[PDB]
C-alpha cells in the first residue's frame, strides 16, 4: 500500500484540478439559473372584444429601473374599427410605445387600459392571445409550412388555404412538395423578403386576434412590392382596428388618427387631413 | 467553487447522494477487508478460502453497485438542471435578453451542459 500511496495521490491532485474546472461549469449554469423572471380571472371569461377603443392616461415608460424616462405624460384615446398611425424619427419613442402595450418594457407608469382591462390581473398568457403584431424583423424558423402558419396546429388545413389566399401566397405554396409540409430552415433563401413579410401577415390572420399592431412592416421590402403588400393589408383589414408605424409618407398619410412623437412627448390629432395643413407644412406634411 | 458542488448533489436528491457516498465507502472497505484477509489467510485452509472467495463477491457487487449508481445520479443531475435552466430563461423578461449576449446564453446549453452530461460523472 505504501508503494502505490504515489499514484493515488498524483491521480489525485490531477483529479482535483480537472474536478475544478468543469465544476465551474455548473456554478456558471447555476449562476444564470437565478435571473429574474416575469410574474405572469374577472375579464377572462368574457371572450376579448372587437371593440378596438383604448386609452392611454398619463403614461410613462423607462428601460432600466431608476433611469432616465422615455415617455412623458402620454394620453391618448382610440375608437372602434379606426385605422391609427404613429409617427416620428429615430428613438422618439414608437417602438417603446408599442413595447409597453404588450407589457414588455417593466417600468411603465400610467394607466393603459384595452376596453376597460389592463394588466393588473392578467397573466402573460391571457395578455398575448389578445392582440397580434408583426415586427420589422420577419423570421420562418424551421419546419412545414402548417409549423409555421401555426405553431399551436389548432386550425384547419381550410383555415390555413385561406390565410395563404387572403396573404397572397397560396399559389407559391401550391408549387412546393406536398403541401403545406415543405421543409423550411431558419431564414435561408427558401422565400422571399415579400413572401416572409406574407407569411408574418398570414400568422396575423390566422391569430384572429382582433388588434393589429404593424411595427414597421415597409423596411427592406421594395416600394413596387411595399405598396401592394400595403394595399393588400389595407383591403383585408376593414375592422380589427390597426395601430401602425413607419417612416414612409404614404403609410403616415393613409393613417386617420396620428400622433407626432417630440423629443421627450406626443402630440396626438384625430383628423390626418386637418394635421397634415393646420401647421402650415412644417413639423407633419414634410417631415412624413 | 463549493456551490457549485453544494447545487449539482442538491440537484441529486438526498437518496441518490447517500447511495453513492454509502457505497464508495463501503466498497473501499471491502477492497481494504479483503487485502487484510489475505495477510491472515497466508499463515482450515478450506475456511480462509472460502471467505476471501465470499469477500472478493461482496468486492465486485459493491463495485458495481456504485458504478451504476455514479452514473445514474449523472443522469437525473443532468435532467434537472437542464430542465430547471430552460423553464428559468424562459420566464426570464425582455429587458435580460435585450442586455445579454445572445452567445452566452447559447453557450450554457452548448458548452456547459454537454460539460455536465458527459465529463462531471465520469
Amino acid at each position: 500500500y505504501a508503494l502505490m500511496v504515489s499514484n493515488y495521490l498524483n491521480w489525485m491532485v490531477r483529479n482535483l484540478a480537472d474536478m475544478e474546472i468543469q465544476l465551474g461549469a455548473v456554478k456558471r449554469i447555476h449562476a444564470l439559473l437565478k435571473t429574474e423572471a416575469e410574474s405572469y380571472p374577472s375579464l377572462i371569461p368574457k371572450n376579448w372584444p372587437d371593440q378596438g377603443k383604448i386609452q392611454i392616461q398619463n403614461l410613462s415608460v423607462r428601460y432600466d429601473s431608476s433611469l432616465k424616462p422615455v415617455l412623458k405624460h402620454v394620453n391618448a384615446l382610440i375608437s372602434p374599427g379606426q385605422k391609427i398611425g404613429i409617427c416620428g424619427r429615430t428613438g422618439s419613442g414608437k417602438s417603446s410605445f408599442s413595447l409597453a402595450f404588450f407589457r414588455m418594457v417593466d417600468m411603465f407608469e400610467g394607466r393603459i387600459i384595452i376596453d376597460g382591462i389592463d394588466i393588473a390581473k392578467l397573466p402573460l398568457h391571457t395578455l398575448r392571445s389578445r392582440l397580434s403584431i408583426i415586427l420589422q424583423d420577419p423570421v420562418l424558423f424551421s419546419g412545414t409550412i402548417r409549423f409555421n402558419l401555426d405553431p399551436e396546429k389548432k386550425c384547419s388545413d381550410s383555415t390555413l388555404w385561406e390565410a395563404l389566399e387572403i396573404a397572397q401566397l397560396k399559389l407559391v405554396v401550391k408549387a412546393l412538395p406536398g403541401g403545406l409540409d415543405a421543409i423550411i430552415t431558419e431564414g435561408g433563401e427558401n422565400f422571399s423578403q415579400g413572401q416572409r413579410q406574407l407569411f408574418c401577415l398570414a400568422r396575423a390572420f390566422v391569430r384572429k386576434t382582433s388588434i393589429f399592431i404593424m411595427d414597421e412592416a415597409t423596411a427592406s421590402i421594395d416600394m413596387a412590392t411595399e405598396n401592394i403588400l400595403q394595399k393588400v393589408v389595407m383591403t383585408a383589414f376593414a375592422d380589427r382596428t390597426v395601430v401602425t408605424i413607419a417612416h414612409r409618407v404614404h403609410t403616415i398619410l393613409s393613417a386617420d388618427l396620428v400622433m407626432v412623437l417630440k423629443r421627450g412627448a406626443i402630440l396626438e390629432f384625430d383628423k390626418p387631413e386637418t394635421l397634415l395643413s393646420q401647421k402650415d407644412s412644417v413639423f407633419a406634411s414634410f417631415v412624413r | 467553487p463549493w456551490r457549485a458542488c453544494t447545487k449539482y448533489l442538491s440537484s441529486a436528491g438526498i437518496l441518490l447522494l447517500s447511495l453513492l457516498v454509502f457505497s464508495q465507502l463501503l466498497k473501499h472497505m471491502v477492497l481494504v477487508a479483503i487485502d487484510y484477509w489475505l495477510a491472515k489467510w497466508t499463515d482450515d485452509q478450506s475456511v480462509y478460502a472460502m471467505v476471501f472467495t465470499l469477500l472478493c463477491s461482496l468486492g465486485i457487487v459493491l463495485c458495481l453497485v456504485t458504478s451504476v449508481t455514479v452514473e445514474w445520479t449523472g443522469l437525473k443531475v443532468a435532467k434537472r438542471l437542464h430542465r430547471s435552466l430552460l423553464n428559468r430563461i424562459i420566464l426570464a423578461p425582455m429587458r435580460f435578453f435585450e442586455t445579454t449576449p445572445l452567445g452566452s446564453i447559447l453557450n450554457r446549453f452548448s458548452s456547459d451542459c454537454n460539460t455536465i452530461d458527459q465529463h462531471i460523472p465520469s
